[PDB]
């Protein structure tokens, strides 16, 4: 299960 | 160890440190900046999270594999080793959870602001939840479970259910439900609403913004497709 | 800072800090087994060299970001934190440069490990040289040449054209020519020659031997396509 | 120009 990123890839 | 320098110059050296890839270096530039008692703007709350997510996400990563050497081999070194990278964890995630205590979500008056601060101390509660055992570990989940909470009360009553902050709070509590709170039908329930409810306020928004946030929705979809 | 930690320990956890991709704790771990005073075992060797060549490698990858931003440019602030990671790194090569110079050169006496602590040697003193702009730059660009020297001179009396220490040194001596002392046709003499010598070499060696030496072999012609 | 990695990959 993924978490948020913190920046648009 | 930063109050000698000038808050724009950390924020800048935070900037040229994520372009560098040292993330401890943004971290402690974005403690530094934090530490002059202002409040942080857009921008400067997303320099902050970004620095400490990659410096945890780092640890948890090492701790994780870790882990999984101590238990297959259930003398002292790797259960010594993986008590070195979780006490450095843990103090990673209370410094973080220290300023946003001092004083970060007590000023936060605007939805925006309050949110974010919230998801983050959900956030690295739950981090400190994936690593406990001991007395403390019903406590240290019920911490996270309040913050995020908290955060879902003021989104749902001050956000339209596209805006990124509130699906990535979204996104997040869910995780912790599947894999903290042992409440899968949670997790999956939370997910799939969030996803339908954002689908329905698509129509509203720009193509930058629609951007924002079907890629958060993609996630969303992503766990359900693992859940279920 | 390790010296109440038994050697095998911090082997030990050395390993275990490759494998969590712990690279600062891993070249922490072997200084201070380094520092126990014995000499080091074939795999030891490597695991010092692998430890401080990713912790050198991150900050160097580091620096040429800053320093390409600071070049562009050209307030204080890029240039101030570019100076920081250099200090840091220039720190680390010193660190490793004392613990070759205290005492693993001159207690080296079998080819293998006098080649592979030779060969450091001129590594450490190339990165020193990729940063160096004073009044030293010319010596520190000497002092990695006569490393990479006498490591060569001892490798072609002691080593087949096809061992892999011997290969490596070879391969970064070369590159030594080609980006430090300005010297292309030099770099591309030694790559040819070494990549030759190798190949006439190859019929010597087992199925293991040989994929050791080819892919070597390989990085040698990678560089010969770009230098050609 | 690429120097010699630690590791066999
Ligand atoms: C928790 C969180 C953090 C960042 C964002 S974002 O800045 O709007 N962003 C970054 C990548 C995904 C999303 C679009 C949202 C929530
Ligand atoms: C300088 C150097 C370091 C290691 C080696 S190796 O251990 O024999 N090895 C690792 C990858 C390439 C090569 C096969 C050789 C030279
Ligand atoms: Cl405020
Ligand atoms: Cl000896
Ligand atoms: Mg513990
Ligand atoms: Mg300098």
């Amino acid at each position: 299960a993924g978490s948020i990123p913190g920046r648009r890839s | 160890a930063m109050g000698s320098m000038e808050r724009a110059s950390l924020i800048q050296k935070a900037k040229l440190a994520e372009q560098a890839e040292r993330y401890e270096d943004m971290a402690a530039f974005m403690k530094g900046a934090v530490e002059k008692g202002e409040e942080l703007s857009c921008e400067e709350r997303n320099l902050l999270s970004v620095a400490y997510k990659n410096v945890v996400g780092g640890q948890r990563a090492a701790w994780r594999v870790l882990s999984s050497i101590e238990q297959k081999s259930n003398g002292p070194e790797v259960r010594e080793y993986r008590e070195k990278v979780e006490t450095e964890l843990q103090g990673v995630c209370d410094t973080v959870l220290g300023l946003l205590d001092s004083h970060l979500i007590k000023e936060a008056g605007d939805a925006e602001s309050r949110v974010f601060y919230l998801k983050m101390k959900g956030d690295y509660y739950r981090y400190l939840a994936e690593v406990a055992t001991g007395d403390d570990k019903k406590r240290i989940i019920d911490s996270a479970r309040s913050a995020y909470q908290e955060a879902m009360d003021i989104s749902k009553k001050e956000m339209p259910p596209t805006n990124p902050i509130r699906l990535g709070l979204a996104l997040n509590f869910s995780v912790f439900h599947y894999e903290i709170a042992n409440s899968p039908e949670e997790a999956i329930s939370l997910a799939k609403t969030t996803f339908d409810e954002a689908m329905a306020d698509l129509h509203t928004l720009s193509e930058d913004s629609y951007k924002d946030s079907t890629l958060i929705m993609q996630l969303l979809r992503d766990n359900l497709t693992l859940w279920t």
